[PDB]
């Protein structure tokens, strides 16, 4: 007899590469096959979908790159901490919008079982106010 | 002048001990009315030259558990209806145990036992009874389950609101000065649990003591909560007797039955590390825990990784616990209340000059943290009443340098949900109809998403880890307060900034 | 020939009489809170007891909340404070002569007070039976 475990939560930062230009500051890129190779929301699209720009069942094998803390590895491995995880496409969006997860977004991550991780919450912003809500009342968006 | 067991066989028959000449044990049973006072029944149901078959009493520092079994005759009369033929009526139990060796030693217990959905009475014209034991702070507060929200009240101000018992006993909270710190938003939640578990769960997270205590002359129960141990308690924990010696004088060795160990001061620990898995906490993440007891060596290459979950809030710090090591516990047994010791639970010392324990020779003074009492009616005295007691007492003994509070088992609660309306002020103009305002410091003072912004952020208009200390004002229902507080129901709560939004 | 009222062949066949709890005379005040903004009636209401001549305690509560869904919150789970009844365990050495020891939902009267019971009690019924049948040790060796 044994114990089926319970999950644990990891905060996670998204990056893309290493050299980030200031016109490519907050871009986004999608990853094929557990390696830094570009992909798309096309090429998978099991055919009731080729077709228009719709997604049904929010297909796997499309991965973000997520940096984590450097202290959740072993005590000897000189790797670089990067976890690839599939898309919840409906996070910064609705059934209309398409706002993908850019880099320098900070995100909660479950690990629901062995080799299964997901994305739930959003802990960041990029457009806020800095004043005392008696001088300005901002409601805005940054784009691109 | 081998064959000490044949003495115990005749002891369970009747007596055969030394030098117990007299042993009169009594129980005084008084009812408790609607308004938690005392009625008049000689004013009780006094027990004597035994009508009592069996009573179990175990007691910690904080409280008393245990059962009881006695006999009465007969059925039916009005004098015994209200006491023992109805559930949900509380009962005082005053136990007075007198011994005589030649000098006398008295022990005295006071306990309340009442239980819904349980009455046990047997027959075949002699009627048995079975009653449980609890200390009065437990058994009264066990059947009490409130859940409300108090604002700007401290803990000694909280517990004295719910303490509707002054015609029975009292509790001393005048020595702590940790339970008087004003908490701005107290959320009392006994949702799926007892209130007495809430009494102890927030007592453990302030690291306090309890003491059950009775005056022997005469019975007045008083609970004590002090953060440490001093002479301010131990003035009031004088054993009201005379000729109270220490150091295991050799009348003790005449009265033993066994010696049982529980675990001992070890010499190895497990390395327990502490990880806060977070991007944007730019210090060390792994830190090792700290042990109060040195001369203990770690194992090699075995870990215990105690993580912390990650909220949306700027993650807090640090739950600075310690690696809870092992202490020292001897179980004893006896056949008497011991001549020439203090077998009465004070938080005081008992020295060591003799090595007639297992123990260790490197041990200083000792103390006693439990007692257990099995009193059975002797079988020779059974048939005599049937036509017209015994002893076995254990002890817990621990090192005085490991003097730490002991706590009963409790229940960590489950959450409950509240619907909430946001407001800003009181006079709302129609151009300021749906505005927004941010609040500093648990008071209606304006603030901003600036001014906090721990510096990787000053900087542009970005937030990382969604900082605390910025509060909304939320009105709630007016019926989740006490029944006397004329406050205004406003709960301040921190921001999830990503609710009506995205990363844009 | 199925009689009632504990005719005195029953008293010849008993072994014990055991009580379980009895009709009490005190209850705990159990309140009911729907914590909601925008339900502009009373929020606290006290529960209702089917059995009168029972007095409450003083200053002891039981707060039975209701969770708050996104839906317009429903009403009201009108239960009752479940009080205590009356349960006698008997024992025997026979199936009883001259009673109905067979589980009907019918009545058994009271003219005798040879139980613990209470003298303020009307007719009674039987809600369980238990049967331990052991083979006699003299009959064991004969088949053996």
């Amino acid at each position: 007899k044994y114990k089926s475990f319970s999950n644990f939560y990891i905060n996670g930062r998204i990056t893309i590469g290493e050299n980030v230009n200031n016109d490519s500051k907050k871009a986004y890129k999608f990853f094929k096959n557990h390696k830094p190779e570009e992909s798309s929301i096309a090429e998978f699209q099991e055919n009731g979908e080729k077709g228009t720009s719709a997604i049904l069942n929010s297909k796997a094998d499309i991965l973000y790159a997520i940096e984590i803390a450097k202290e959740m590895l072993s005590d000897k491995s000189s790797d670089k901490p990067i976890i690839y995880l599939p898309l919840k496409v409906n996070i910064n969006s609705a059934n209309n919008q398409f706002i993908p997860l850019r880099n320098d977004d900070i995100i909660l991550i479950e690990i629901q079982s062995f080799t299964k991780g997901e994305i739930i919450e959003l802990i960041s912003n990029s457009a806020i106010s800095t004043k005392k809500a008696q001088q300005q009342l901002l409601q805005r968006q940054l784009l691109g | 002048i081998q064959l000490n067991k044949l003495r115990s066989s005749l002891s369970r028959y009747i007596g055969y001990n030394n030098v117990l000449q007299k042993q009169e044990i009594t129980i005084n049973i008084k009812p408790i009315n609607k308004n938690f006072e005392l009625e008049d029944i000689h004013n009780s149901l006094t027990l004597k030259n035994p009508h009592i078959e069996k009573l179990e009493v175990c007691e910690n520092i904080y409280g008393i558990n245990g059962w009881l079994t006695f006999d009465l005759a007969y059925i039916n009369n009005h004098k015994d209806f209200n006491f023992l033929l109805s559930p949900n009526q509380p009962i005082l139990l005053d136990i007075q145990i007198n011994d005589s060796f030649h000098h006398k030693r008295t022990t005295r217990f006071i306990a309340i036992g009442f239980n819904s959905n349980s009455i046990d009475i047997h027959e075949n014209g002699v009627k048995k009874f079975k009653i449980q034991f609890h200390d009065p702070l437990k058994a009264l507060w066990t059947k009490h389950k409130p859940s409300y929200i108090a604002l700007n009240k401290s803990l000694d101000d909280i517990f004295k609101d719910n303490f509707f018992f002054d015609s029975l006993f009292s509790l001393d909270t005048n020595k702590s000065n940790n339970l008087k710190i004003r908490i701005p938003q107290a959320f009392i939640s006994t949702v799926n649990r007892n209130f007495y578990d809430f009494f102890i769960q927030q007592l453990e997270q302030n690291k306090c003591y309890l003491k059950y205590f009775c005056d022997k002359k005469s019975g007045k129960v008083s609970y004590h909560v002090v953060d440490q141990v001093d002479n301010d308690l131990q003035r009031n924990i004088v054993n009201s007797d005379e000729d109270l010696k220490d150091k295991l004088s050799p009348y003790d060795i005449s009265c033993f039955k066994k010696q049982i160990l529980i675990s001992n001061k070890s010499n190895f620990y497990v390395k327990e590390k502490n990880i806060c898995p977070d991007v944007t906490l730019n210090t060390q993440r792994k830190e090792d825990r700290k042990i109060s007891d040195t001369l203990v060596k770690p194992f090699s290459s075995i870990l215990k990784d105690n993580l912390q979950s990650v909220e949306y809030i700027q993650s807090n710090n640090d739950d600075k616990q310690e690696i809870i090591t092992t202490g020292f516990e001897i179980l004893l047994t006896s056949r008497n209340t011991l001549p020439f010791l203090d077998t009465e639970i004070t938080l005081s010392k008992l020295d060591n000059d003799q090595n007639y324990l297992l123990g260790a020779t490197d041990i200083k003074s000792l103390y006693i943290s439990q007692r257990k009492l099995l009193f059975k009616r002797s079988k020779y005295c059974s048939k005599q009443l049937y036509e017209n007691h015994d002893n076995s007492i254990t002890y817990k003994i621990k090192d005085y340098s490991n003097l730490t509070p002991e706590y009963p088992k409790y229940k960590s609660f489950s959450n409950f949900y509240i619907n909430g309306r946001i407001t800003i002020g009181e006079n709302v103009n129609n151009d300021s109809k749906k505005a927004y305002k941010f609040f500093k410091n648990h008071k209606p003072e304006e603030s901003s998403i600036a001014e906090f912004q721990e510096n990787g952020e000053k900087g542009t208009s970005a937030i990382l880890n969604s900082k605390a200390d910025i509060l909304y004002a939320i009105e709630i229902a007016k019926e989740m307060l006490s029944d006397k507080s004329s406050d205004k129901p406003i709960i301040y709560l921190p921001l999830k900034v990503n609710i009506n939004s995205a990363n844009n």
